[PDB]
């Protein structure tokens, strides 16, 4: 039998109520005699396809519904089999979010939307408009506070502002999303992102702010407002902050338009435990008692289960969540969503940091949101392996040196690439073109690096005055991020962090 | 490629 057989393994994001979910697990364990293990690995939405594609991975995966069409298309999700009596228990809107090609491919759990969260003591009357935020920040800075902090590293949190004046992901025409009609580079999207960039230029926000920083600042009473979802309320309750949850500010007189996500639970197509998974989800989790256990840990939002929602509906924070949801739009679940999110993430980060202008960043996003991408076989905790796009720079291993190449084509669902060494070759002055697989290339990340390699790490690094990557060892990393290296088989050599990659020889 |  498969190693996975005879138990349940469940993945859920670290910002959700995994401890509450484990309480539901324990009830199931008591009745069935079968073990349930809840895990919350980092980047689980990226890890899941890699492990599920080999027939491994968790039996049940939790994520917002947007990523599930891609998983389903890829053959990674089982069609679920709820009967009509069970289907009646959940709102039809929520079932719709988990349909792909007319089939139910997950169980819906709860409706999520971002709201404006504000400190009632610092700010009893929060601003109705984005335009009011600069003056409010000027006022608050005089007492060593700031107006607003929210996660600028995930485009989810900036999307409501991008969409407000007309930005959109994919246009919905004739019952379907048109992957050739992307709206991230129209006047509305430009206006919203420009407003964000201006907030940063004018020192009302910091481009480096992430989820943890914004949460800590709000919960410690340092900033008067944040933008977050229901899952965040528990930590605020525990803090000493008196908070309200309200409608997002308008931009150019129009509502902010947050994406609406339905937290959903899919069953791995390869799981030998599909019946156990169905029993857990239908008979334990999607009950008043099951959802209450998770919700008590971290709030779910507006739950899919009608009977339990009749209670939560009266919570003013839930009223605010649904007001914001109504003003927004349900995320698509099409397979192109992963490419869309990589593209918008990169545009927001690059524009916020000033590395690119708004126009430059959104033009690139428009192109790439609609593109096929691949990933290197080689994974590292220190360097990303995706997305490999047309126009990406990679190190390629000719059939221990690797050579710098540009990606010309990505084909066969990212399993085959056409890459070009742009240096003149005897067979063409424009450079030699190679065809390769995922094991033969490494992504050179195009953006500012995020993590140091620990001293002693074997790496591949571009040698000064060359376009060739050679094996080396990391001696250390400077404050500015520069790598100090000893190249194999040659003073130590300083190489920019961007040009230092994982070593497949070491990884293998 | 350019080499060392
Ligand atoms: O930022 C892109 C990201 O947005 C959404 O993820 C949300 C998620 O829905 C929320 O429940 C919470 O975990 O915050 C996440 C943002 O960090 C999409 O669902 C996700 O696919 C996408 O990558």
């Amino acid at each position: 039998m498969k190693i996975e057989e005879g138990k349940l393994v469940i993945w859920i994001n670290g910002d959700k109520g995994y401890n509450g979910l484990a309480e539901v697990g324990k009830k199931f364990e008591k009745d069935t005699g079968i073990k349930v293990t809840v895990e919350h690995p980092d980047k689980l939405e990226e890890k899941f396809p890699q492990v599920a594609a080999t027939g491994d991975g968790p039996d049940i995966i939790f994520w917002a519904h947007d990523r599930f069409g891609g998983y389903a298309q890829s053959g990674l999700l089982a069609e679920i089999t709820p009967d009509k009596a069970f289907q009646d228990k959940l709102y039809p809107f929520t079932w719709d979010a988990v349909r792909y090609n007319g089939k139910l491919i997950a169980y819906p759990i709860a409706v999520e939307a971002l709201s404006l969260i504000y400190n009632k003591d610092l700010l009893p009357n929060p601003p109705k408009t984005w335009e009011e935020i600069p003056a409010l920040d000027k006022e608050l800075k005089a007492k060593g506070k700031s107006a607003l902090m929210f996660n600028l590293q995930e485009p989810y949190f900036t999307w409501p502002l991008i969409a407000a004046d007309g930005g959109y992901a994919f246009k919905y025409e004739n019952g379907k999303y048109d992957i050739k009609d992307v709206g991230v580079d129209n006047a509305g999207a430009k206006a919203g992102l420009t407003f964000l960039v201006d907030l940063i230029k004018n020192k009302h926000m910091n481009a480096d702010t992430d989820y943890s920083i914004a949460e800590a600042a709000f919960n410690k009473g340092e900033t008067a407002m944040t933008i977050n979802g229901p899952w965040a309320w528990s930590n605020i309750d525990t803090s000493k902050v008196n908070y309200g949850v309200t409608v997002l500010p308008t931009f150019k007189g129009q509502p902010s338009k947050p994406f609406v996500g339905v937290l959903s639970a899919g069953i791995n197509a390869a799981s030998p435990n599909k019946e156990l998974a169905k029993e857990f989800l239908e008979n334990y989790l999607l009950t008043d008692e099951g959802l209450e256990a998770v919700n008590k840990d971290k709030p779910l939002g507006a739950v899919a289960l009608k009977s339990y929602e009749e209670e939560l509906a009266k919570d003013p924070r839930i009223a605010a969540t649904m007001e914001n949801a109504q003003k927004g739009e349900i995320m698509p679940n099409i397979p192109q969503m992963s490419a869309f999110w990589y593209a918008v993430r990169t545009a927001v980060i690059n524009a916020a940091s000033g590395r690119q202008t708004v126009d430059e960043a959104l033009a690139a996003a428009q192109t790439n949101a609609a593109a096929e991408f691949g990933s290197s076989y080689w994974t590292s905790e220190y360097n990303p392996n995706a997305p490999i796009l047309v126009g990406s720079e990679v190190a390629y291993k000719p059939r221990g040196e690797w050579i710098q190449c540009e990606v010309l084509k990505v084909v066969a669902d990212g399993t085959r690439f056409e890459v070009r060494d742009p240096e003149p070759d005897e067979l063409g002055n424009s450079g030699k073109v190679y065809k390769c697989n995922r094991k033969e290339l490494l992504l050179i990340p195009p953006g500012f690096p995020t993590k140091n390699y620990p001293p002693g790490t074997k790496v591949l690094a571009r040698y000064p005055e060359t376009t060739t990557f050679y094996p080396a060892i990391v001696i250390g990393t400077k404050r500015d991020g520069t790598c100090r290296l000893r190249f194999d088989g040659e003073k130590e050599t300083e190489v920019t962090r961007r040009l230092v990659l994982p070593s497949p020889t070491a990884l293998a | 490629a350019r080499t060392k």
